[PDB]
């Protein structure tokens, strides 16, 4: 579970970060879809699963308001996206595995992005609280 | 690679006394229960609303016969496992559009519903020597992935 | 997390199986070492590392009296384990990883041992109840 | 495995324009901070009490640096890789005792250090092949264990 301290480095840094939460998304998917290629079958309702695509900019777009959704909530993740949790787990069906995976891409992007603000204290309190949101995620799967 | 002989006994023992008609579907059934983002892919096969239905739906049980079946060109093929799936792999991933995670899942339940059926006799090294083997071959569905 | 209908599996399980604990213990610790021997560095300390070995049946006896305790602790492992939890983290510094690996082989255990009982919504109940426990015990790590 | 021409060429270029005196120590006492279980095996090196003392520590600090350098056999031999590390891979289980899964939480939080410094250089096809490098020489770091 989060700290108090890990809750501050979150918030901390996620209003560091936040204003370019559009460009972190398109980014991270980006890296998702061409590092972990096992990824796009999740998105062959698509016609075009490559790297800023149209729409793969607007996905990145959504689920970065999902993670600044997720700081909001930080006191209680899991209630905080019960909605988002039975789109990926009802309607979706997405292997929280990928979530995992999604969680390192973003790790990178930020780290391009924000070499200072990703001291090893942002990492392990940040890693600490993707790790939450996998799990929030993935509350009504089974 | 390399396989022991007794890692190559050991698999042969227990695919020729494996009951397929009874281990398939419970093991298909089993992970789509424990896994139930699985179900994503049996569309067309109906129920899948509750653990009762899955158990009891006659294409999960035919679809698990079948997907055991598919472990035998593998085990007819010790030391070339990739080549042998090469083509199920592509099957699997450019026609079905299926996450290779869930190979390393349902293999899982492979083991589980061995074990149950097999108990005692279902030893630590037997366990190793059919993981190693389950493991080989979903590294082998995963490989045309990209 | 662990719904009404979840704590209820776990519960009757135990409530079945509860007494062969030590059984359990041996065997999983046992298939742990053989199956994943890289996990044994955590016993090099040890004299006798293997299967049925006095000490794995040593070690058995109290990872299901952890088990027993969880059950116990069912609604809440976070502050049910945090005894067991800061003991690994700084006494032991077991990688969490580890944790799915032993979580499988009791698993396998309990399958070998009672197939009657351990149908998959038993299962399903329990991996979610193990992972559960799997996070109580990383609680203190960082 | 098989590499391509450019992946070559991706880790040729990472790898000429290394600091390892800079990346070596950060991407240690980054996993130290982040993975702090990793602890378990520097018992000498003194204050790895906090993230301050550890990032501070002269200890950690050469011995990232070596960490990183254990990279340079594999770069150095991209068709042996596994071959390369045998030896470092039987000291790591025989004589080390650590937890192969500790290979993978170095690797990231080498590939984590590697982004920050190079930014927008580091493309996902920059992170597909300098990633897919680093996982060749984990697998074979726990390739002597058992
Ligand atoms: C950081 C973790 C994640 C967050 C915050 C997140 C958030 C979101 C949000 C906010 C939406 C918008 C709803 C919609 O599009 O209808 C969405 C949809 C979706 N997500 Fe995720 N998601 C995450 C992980 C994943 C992963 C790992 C995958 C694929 C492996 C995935 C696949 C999808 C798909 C396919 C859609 C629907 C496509 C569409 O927009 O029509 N998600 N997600
Ligand atoms: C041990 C791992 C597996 C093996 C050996 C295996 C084997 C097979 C075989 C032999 C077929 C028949 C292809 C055909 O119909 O021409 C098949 C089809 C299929 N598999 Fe797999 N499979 C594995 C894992 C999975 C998993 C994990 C999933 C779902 C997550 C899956 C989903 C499917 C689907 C949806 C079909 C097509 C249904 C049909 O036959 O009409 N498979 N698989
Ligand atoms: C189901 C999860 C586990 C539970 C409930 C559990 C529980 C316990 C308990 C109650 C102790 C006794 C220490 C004390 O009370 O002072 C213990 C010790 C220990 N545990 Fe765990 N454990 C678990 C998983 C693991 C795993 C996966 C490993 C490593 C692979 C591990 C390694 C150890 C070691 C090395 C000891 C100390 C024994 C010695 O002196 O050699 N534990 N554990
Ligand atoms: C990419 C992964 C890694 C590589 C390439 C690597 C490489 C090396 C090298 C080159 C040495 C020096 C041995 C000699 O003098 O010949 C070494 C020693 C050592 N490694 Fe690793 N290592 C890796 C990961 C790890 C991890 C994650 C840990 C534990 C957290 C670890 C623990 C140690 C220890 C304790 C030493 C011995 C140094 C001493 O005597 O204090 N290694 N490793």
């Amino acid at each position: 579970s989060l700290s108090d301290k890990d809750k501050a480095a979150v918030r901390a840094l996620w209003s560091k970060i936040g204003k370019s939460s559009d460009a972190i998304g398109n980014d991270a998917l980006s890296r998702m879809i061409v590092v972990y290629p096992q990824t796009k079958i999740y998105f062959s309702h698509w016609p075009d699963v490559t790297p800023g695509s149209p729409n793969i900019k607007a996905h990145g777009k959504k689920v970065m308001g999902g993670i600044a959704l997720a700081v909001s909530k930080i006191d209680d993740l899991k209630t905080g996206l019960m909605e988002l949790s039975e789109q990926h787990a009802y309607k979706l069906r997405v292997d929280p595995s990928n979530f995992k995976i999604l969680n390192h891409c973003i790790l990178v992007v930020i780290s391009t992005m924000f070499p200072k603000e990703f001291t090893p204290e942002a990492h392990v309190s940040l890693d600490k609280f993707l790790s939450g949101v996998a799990l929030a995620l993935a509350e009504r799967y089974r | 690679v390399e396989w022991t002989d007794k890692e190559r006994s050991i698999i042969s023992d227990i695919f020729s006394h494996m009951d397929y008609d009874d281990i398939g579907p419970k093991a298909l059934s089993r992970c789509l229960v424990v896994y139930p983002w699985t179900q994503r892919y049996f569309s067309g096969f109906g129920n899948l609303y509750n653990a009762e239905g899955i158990m009891s739906n006659a294409n999960v049980a035919a679809h698990g016969i079948k997907v055991l079946h598919g472990l035998d060109r593998g085990m007819k093929n010790m030391d070339n496992i990739a080549d042998a799936y090469t083509d199920l792999s592509t099957l699997h991933s450019e026609k079905l559009h299926v996450d290779p995670d869930n190979f390393k899942l349902l293999s899982d339940c492979i083991t589980i519903v061995l074990a149950a059926k097999m108990g005692h006799a279902f030893t630590a090294e037997t366990q190793g020597a059919f993981q190693k083997f389950l493991a080989a071959v979903v590294s082998a569905l995963g490989k045309q992935y990209h």
